[PDB]
């Protein structure tokens, strides 16, 4: 299967400088152009540039002339885009993307995107709270206070609670975020049965599973 | 630095029974004393914190006591599976630091040891070495005696002798006795021979092999 | 650069009905324009090539028309699962340049929220901080104000609030607030209130507990 | 689930540095205090120093001072202990530990522990030979000896774990720069030799796994 | 593998038959001599008799001759042992059971015995109750009214096998009840669920009970 | 072996068992030495006998030790007429007995 498999998040501190990669996996890597876009948050989508991997040749947007330079590695199939002299307005999520028209349908593949974070503050990994009721139904929650930077993925049951999931977007206070999630359940499902929130924050390498236990 | 002196490096008990080890504070630590178990070959595992509140997990059988300089691990209806090194530890001044650690043993009936011989592995005979094997297991007590005869003649160069810990089961003691020579002297003699000395027996044990 | 416009920033439907949006380019672009959706957290995803022509797995649903100046993609039969930002996109000259993106709204019928309260957690006051939560769930219109009681007096600070987007299911919204306070100022109280006010009645929505 | 993951040897030349590495995963990484015990082979446990990978904050033992030095990277949620200009007296197992009081119990959790071991000395991989029985009762005793090797430790297991009962892993004795021990595991003799019996040897500070059958 | 198949329980009228029946698998079935032994619940051990599935060749005891019956089905690899007018004497557990000596070791092997109930009370499957409350938690689970013997009683579907105390049943107007206890650390319960698993066969009843706060 | 004084555990009746008129509220004597031992049960202070079932296990085949389970059952509106219900065990390791025992309320 066509994949193009993107970091998570890259914490840079300002002034320093930044490489993005791009690995591409299931088909001729040297075969289509790989594009750049970067998107800041709350904002729209803007083009970097795109590369054909094949001789490295290379169209740029002129705003993003000396501060990305894009690059490829053909022994390992990977794409990079190099970010320098850092600055707030550099932090952005940056997707790679690559078009595919094989004579009978056109297909698009992109990147998760990379959320890369231009500050001069540390990581902190999240502290995941359970939230347990002091009807038919039943809402639990789980609250992921205070990590940086962004982003963490909350899912329930490793994914297999789906239905009736609110996630709320993350909030920054105090230089550090957090959110919460909520999960509405048939009462006979809770707590007869195991409901797990797990979190992932991949800028600390931290995956936290933690049931919703009574009380 | 704090001085936590467990007054005996070992204690003894029957399984069943109960066991009580203490610890002796320099100075008054308050309740900030905490004990260990460690079992052979394993990383320590926390028992007690505040003097006698046990860490989840522990039974009840381990209780704690004391308040001040004077403190006490007690272990009830012990088990084989209790043999391990225990220590006490004072956190309440900085440095944090530790007891000497009290071996826990367990006291049974004498157990004659069961004794097998092994000639040299057909693989080693290819490196030029030649290993004899001999294991005497689940003898009790601990106190035993191999003699290598080769060809009845006593051979004690190149004798290679490990104790095992009490076993975490029937509670007794097992050695492996090793007599390592070259692949031309192995085969300069016929008669090989592991003969164990224990207080279960007047006569010893013999278990032999003939090179052929 | 060519520069798309996209003069609406927000477009209103209900479910089953249908919406447009316009794309204005400064410059002919001929019919090299795309289109692109996005939904909240995730990657584009590319609806429409070559003005009209859809990539695979986009539904009829979506058309794209227009050609020279005046682009437009028209959603039909639209539902809930359609709630993203979509972007216009030209790519006749270089730079390649977008639009600023226009997001779905779908209206429906006024629903009150369901409110759940949640007191700080053991593992919590162990940290020296104390949360209580207060998740107030598939509600609509978004607007809605929620305020914090202690002991009977309000407290307006050390909150976060944070709404979800439009649901993906019902076309609702919904809404977490926390209130973040010391262990120490915690024990020091007992009770405990969430109040919620929105449209759909003038009586507000209260939950509590006890300590 | 906590865990804390430390690599199982290292082997360093004499007055030369290491770094022991203890990876944390499944809690907060930030949010509890890392503690670092010693201990020399056959000796007691010592305290090293204890550091909290929120802010760095460290209590050492006086005595350690200048011999270790404790880091952590938030970023992959490691802990480092730096040792340096290392001597005979700095071969030990070093331990990282943690303890999580989440409002109703209270958990300890500990690293395997890194056995150090500082000597001039290189690598040797163990020789694992079979102890079968001598040719021609209702059980039968079989052997494994794990011969020549350096540094420790070694991993012995039988049928890679299944065969747990009967089993004695002797104590390593050191001759000549060189370690060795022995393994028995006694079955029935329905089991034996009708069925195999695997001596299952692990050697990392060689990348050494070696999977022995004890064949009649 | 050689294992001997009972069925685990058999509920007949007083003065009927029961058809004990003994699946052989693993070896040839005409090669050995087929035991049968009779046990009363909490009495020791008697031979009924023995067969042989070659030629159905039997030795029978005085005391169960007019009682018992030996046959086999070839075709099938199983052993039969009929007992007929049966009486509140004949409740009891009966075993199938061969020796094999196969030139270097002797091997016992043994079926887990089917015990026979002589009752005009009617099978009634049991309910199983949670039993929901420092460093352990002892939980329990009770099973309760249950007809006839036996029940199986697992924790997390044997996964959970240490500090499990499960205690024999009590007889009270033709029902059993019996219950079986736990004790598991402090941060495996609440935190894991811990589940009761109780098998019925004689009711065709598997029941699995999740201890929940 | 060594005498050894019994782990008490009280459970009273879950809810479950209440919706079909039964209550059972059961007892654990866990890992006691010798057998010999006696459990009494108090309704409201009052030592009750009838409905009271007894089992005990065979001799732990780990720690040699014994264990019982004590089992009152009665009617739910037995049950809900009173609210103090107590489990008593005297063994020969101490004079005074343990006492677990949990109310209604
Ligand atoms: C900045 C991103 C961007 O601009 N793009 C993009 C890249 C990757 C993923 C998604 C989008 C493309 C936009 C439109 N395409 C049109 C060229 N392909 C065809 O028209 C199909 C040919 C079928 C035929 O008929 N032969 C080029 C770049
Ligand atoms: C050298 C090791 C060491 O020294 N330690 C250790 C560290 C990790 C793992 C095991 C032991 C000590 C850490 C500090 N203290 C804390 C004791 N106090 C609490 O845990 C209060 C919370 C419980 C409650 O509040 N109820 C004892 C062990
Ligand atoms: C009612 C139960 C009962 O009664 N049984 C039983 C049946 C099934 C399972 C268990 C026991 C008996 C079956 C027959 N066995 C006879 C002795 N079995 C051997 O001796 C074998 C060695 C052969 C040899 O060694 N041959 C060579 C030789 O010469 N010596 C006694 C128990």
């Amino acid at each position: 299967q066509v994949q193009l498999q993107q970091p998570g998040a890259e914490l840079v501190k300002p002034g320093a400088s930044v490489k993005v990669s791009c690995k591409a996996s299931g088909y001729t890597f040297t075969n289509y152009w790989m594009y750049w876009v970067k998107q800041r948050p709350g904002q729209g989508l803007e083009w970097i540039g795109r590369i054909h991997p094949s001789d490295s040749d290379t169209n740029y947007n002129q705003k993003f002339k000396g501060k990305a330079t894009l690059t490829v590695d053909k022994s390992s199939s990977t794409a990079y885009m190099q970010l320098s002299s850092l600055t707030s307005e550099d932090s952005a999520v940056y997707y790679c993307a690559i078009e595919i028209y094989d004579g009978y349908n056109t297909m698009d593949y992109w990147g998760q995107g990379t959320s890369v974070t231009v500050s001069s503050a540390k990581t902190t990994p999240p502290s995941v709270y359970p939230l347990a009721p002091g009807n038919s139904m039943v809402t639990l929650g789980c609250l992921v206070k205070g990590y940086f930077p962004e982003p963490v993925t909350v899912t329930w049951n490793s994914g297999s609670l789906s239905s009736g999931v609110h996630t709320f977007p993350a909030v920054l206070q105090s230089d550090l975020y957090t959110l919460s999630s909520s999960v509405t359940v048939p009462s006979s499902t809770w707590p007869s049965q195991t409901v797990t929130c797990n979190v992932a924050h991949p800028a600390s390498s931290t995956k936290v599973d933690k049931k919703i236990v009574p009380r | 630095d704090i001085v936590m002196t467990q007054s005996q490096k070992f204690m003894s008990t029957s399984v069943g029974d109960r066991v009580s080890v203490t610890c002796k504070a320099s100075q008054n630590v308050g309740t900030n004393v905490a004990w260990y178990q460690q079992k052979p070959g394993q990383s320590p595992k926390a028992l007690i914190y505040s003097a006698s509140y046990r860490y989840s997990g522990v039974p009840d059988r381990f209780t704690g006591s004391g308040s001040g300089t004077d403190f006490t691990l007690t272990i009830s209806n012990v088990q084989s599976e209790d043999l391990a090194e225990y220590f006490c530890q004072q956190y309440n001044n900085y440095p944090l630091t530790f007891g000497a650690g009290t071996k826990l043993e367990l006291k049974r009936a004498d157990a004659a040891p069961t004794v097998s011989i092994f000639p040299p592995s057909s693989e080693q005979l290819t490196s030029g070495g030649a290993s004899v094997v001999c294991f005497l297991n689940n003898f009790y007590p601990k106190d035993i005696n191999v003699k290598w005869k080769i060809d009845g003649s006593e051979r004690q160069n190149g004798v290679l002798n490990s104790w095992t810990d009490q076993d975490s089961k029937d509670s007794t003691y097992s050695m492996s006795s090793t007599l390592t020579l070259t692949k031309d002297e192995y085969e300069r003699h016929n008669s090989y021979t592991c003969e164990a000395t224990h207080k279960t027996s007047t006569s010893p044990i013999v278990k032999s092999f003939n090179r052929n």
